[PDB]
């Protein structure tokens, strides 16, 4: 996997009927599917998170988060794809490596920069004055508890 | 007259009562006693006396009345702030919170509700300045004695203190 991610790095259509015309965009479900440098970089580090070896599996993550956002010059590097997890599912998985290092000062830097572009969507929290109705999505509810291992 | 005679103290006359005639009424009449501008106040300067003496009654008044009732009987009367509050920190303490209702409440069913505790400080806050000061060190002391978080369900007081806003 390590290798496929450099692969990836790297990158003529004749006037006649050639075969892949006729060939189809493969599936999902197919072998012939490989992703994108980014969304693989993020397999390399999910399978890595699994196994334990934590220390590594962050590096991978904060290298997938810096291709994924830091990406305003060159051409775009995109992010995991919606059967896989979506963009916050993702920077949990950083900080839960970066705390499996002993790195919570960083995963803390992480857990701060989330809520902080995050703001602007959140519950304000009135709720909180007033005590089923007001809607949380997972992800900020866990933010908090990762915060906390922390 | 009683006072006048000096035979008898204030106080056997008021044990006597406190058997003999319907205490919900009584208390009341008693409450209201303690405001009544002077007439001939000895008066209501003897109830005090005769109600810090015996606790087991003075319990029960606060438990009966209304708010802004005791609000007054305090602001009059000092010699009550202190020993009010002492029971209200009192029944704070046999709480505790669940989480699945986002709510305070007792576990024996006579525990003053969180709705009746809110509304007593909710008065005694709303009051002149020389108990409003009192009553709200005496909250931030309390808090800091059950961990100072500053996040609800954690600390009842805390709770409190900021439900004022
Ligand atoms: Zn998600």
């Amino acid at each position: 996997l390590e290798l496929l991610v450099e692969a990836l790095n790297v990158p003529a259509p004749q006037f006649l009927i050639e075969v892949e015309l006729l060939l189809p965009p493969p599936d999902l479900a197919s072998p012939l599917h490989c992703g994108t440098q980014s969304q693989t970089k993020h397999i390399l580090a999910s399978r890595c998170l699994q196994t334990g070896r934590a220390g590594d599996a962050a590096e991978h993550y904060l290298d997938l988060l810096a291709l994924l956002l830091d990406s305003s010059e060159p051409r775009f590097s995109p992010p995991p794809s919606p059967p896989g997890p979506c963009m916050p599912e993702v920077f949990l998985e950083a900080a839960v490596a970066l705390i499996q290092a002993g790195r919570a000062q960083d995963a803390l830097t992480l857990c701060e920069e989330l809520l902080s572009r995050t703001s602007s969507l959140l519950p304000k929290m009135s709720r909180l004055w007033e005590d089923e109705l007001p809607y949380c999505p997972l992800w900020v509810s866990a933010t908090h508890l990762l915060q906390g291992q922390a | 007259e009683v006072g006048k005679a000096e035979a008898e103290r204030p106080a056997r006359f008021l044990s006597s009562l406190w058997e003999r005639l319907p205490q919900n009424n009584f208390l009341k009449v008693i409450a209201v006693a303690l405001l009544q501008p002077p007439l001939s106040g000895e008066g209501s300067q003897v109830l005090v006396h005769w109600l810090l003496g015996n606790s087991e009654v003075f319990a029960a008044f606060c438990r009966a009345l209304p708010a802004g009732l005791l609000t007054l009987v305090t602001s009059r009367h000092p010699a009550l702030s202190p020993v009010y509050l002492g029971l209200l920190t009192d029944w704070g303490q046999r709480l505790h919170y669940d989480l699945q209702k986002g709510i305070w409440v007792g576990t024996e069913s006579q525990d003053v509700p969180w709705e009746e505790l809110h509304n007593r400080f909710q008065s005694l806050c709303q009051a002149p300045p020389p108990l409003k000061d009192k009553v709200l060190t005496a909250l931030e002391t309390c808090k800091a004695q059950d961990g100072d978080f500053e996040v609800p369900g954690l600390s009842i007081w805390t709770d409190l203190l900021l439900a004022l806003r």
